[PDB]
């Protein structure tokens, strides 16, 4: 999975 | 018209003494933020405006500018270590935590996100949003009789967060935050959302990846045979972690594997062992090899459970990490089996496959071949049938590969396989 996602 | 502002007019809006204009120009830099162009993470902090964003989150009058700046924190902490730096030294950890708390499902929704970026950054980070008290209000928003009345994002946000907070070594977690998760995880582990049990398994894969002490608080749990079952799921995103789970699982102690081998693991590798996706083949391999590592009785089972002809077909035929895996397996089982159990792997075809890697450009497979092949030679001679196994190695073009081996750069081959041509082909 992803460390960090932003917010799209 | 929040869209397309520049940096300069956000800046004016911010700096304004006007709740609104603040709102409108914090907006305006969320939406520039949540572009998946090139977002101007950089100039956003070069203007200044983290120390505003994280004030705004304080704003309780006011909850739409503490979505707003929430948002644009948590797509900036999103970046880079230094991005998400900047999110952490403008103080936004304590202010993000006691928005867990707002009465807004969004607002802590956002904070959550947040948390969950900073947390990931590192084990910094994490053990940092621990120390500032987020587990428990983390956890209390998941204290509702049926999960199931929880809004899907939001639940998978929250799974997600959490998993951060498990992840990540050098140091690993604080013990006591890790007990303090692992029932809440063994919940979600029980749950119906692809994305919220595939976040848990790798929760799960994180905590057991360490000693046998950190397995042993997870196995204790009783996850294990929930685990095996996620391993029979069709969705891959919640296969991959669970296999990740059991490998990290039996590398433990034998009495840990047991758990894995009584939960019925076993039953699902012939299909691991053929799957598709070269990751799944990879790793199925790899628990096999620290299966065949453990107690006589345990290889029995890989016997019984016909994976020996699965575990030549990988040495067949594979991805190399795969057969390197495979050779590993085969090794730890030759060394620690019986006698039948050798010769049966020898009836099963090991030997030709075996023989072919051997002109492998990998030094490391090698080694573990000649490991290999010593120890079926010495089964042969307890049997006294050294000859019948020469034998089948020379019509297989063993015997060539290894007479080439001994002249070989590194010294344990060269050594090994001199030893194995004078010993057995004099």
């Amino acid at each position: 999975p992803p460390t960090k996602k932003a917010r799209v | 018209g929040t869209v397309n502002w520049s940096v300069e007019d956000i800046v004016k809006g911010i700096n304004s003494n006007n709740l609104e204009s603040q709102l409108q120009a914090t907006q305006a830099a969320r939406k520039l933020l949540s572009r998946e162009k090139q977002p101007p993470i950089d100039n956003i902090i070069r203007a200044g405006l983290i120390p505003k964003f994280v004030s705004f989150l304080g704003k309780t009058d006011c909850s739409p500018i503490q979505f707003e700046s929430a948002w644009a924190l948590t797509n900036i902490a999103s970046g880079t270590s230094e991005q998400t730096k900047a999110v952490v030294d403008g103080g936004a950890i304590p202010a993000f935590i006691s928005l867990l708390a707002s009465p807004h499902a969004h607002i802590s929704e956002q904070a959550v996100w947040a948390l969950g970026n900073i947390a990931g950054d590192g084990s910094a980070f994490r053990d940092l949003v621990i120390k500032h008290g987020a587990i428990d209000p983390l956890l209390a928003l998941l204290a509702v009789p049926d999960l199931s009345t929880l809004a899907c994002g939001y639940l998978r946000n929250l799974t997600w967060t959490l998993s951060n907070l498990c992840r990540n070594k050098n140091p690993a977690p604080p013990l006591d935050a890790v007990e303090q998760i692992l029932p809440t995880l063994v919940r979600l582990l029980h749950h119906n959302d692809p994305e919220v049990l595939a976040d848990s398994c790798w929760a799960i894969s994180y905590l057991t990846d360490g000693p046998n002490e950190r397995i042993e608080m997870v196995v204790k749990k009783g996850v294990v045979p929930q685990l095996v079952k996620l391993l029979g799921a069709t969705e891959l995103p919640i296969v991959t972690p669970a296999l990740r789970a059991i490998g990290n699982i039996v590398t433990g102690t034998d009495e840990q594997t047991q758990k894995v081998i009584d939960a019925g693991a076993l039953a699902v590798f012939p299909s691991l062992l053929t799957n598709p996706k070269t990751n799944i083949q990879k790793e199925a391999t790899w628990t096999m090899s620290n299966i065949t590592a453990g107690r006589q009785d345990q290889i029995q089972q890989v016997v019984n459970h016909g994976l020996v002809p699965f575990l030549v077909g990988v040495l067949s035929k594979a991805d190399f990490k795969t057969q390197k895996e495979a050779a590993w397996a085969i090794t730890n089982y030759t060394s620690g089996g019986t006698v039948e159990q050798i010769v049966y792997l020898v009836h099963c075809g090991i030997i030709e496959p075996l023989m072919n890697l051997l002109s492998a450009k990998d030094t490391k497979i090698i080694q573990v071949i000649l490991d290999a092949i010593s120890n079926i030679f010495q089964a042969a001679e307890k049997l006294g049938e050294t000859e019948k196994l020469s034998i089948m190695i020379e019509e297989c073009g063993g015997l060539d590969k290894i007479e080439a081996l001994q002249r070989h750069e590194n010294e344990s081959v060269y050594k090994a396989s001199l030893n194995l041509i004078e010993k057995y082909f004099s």
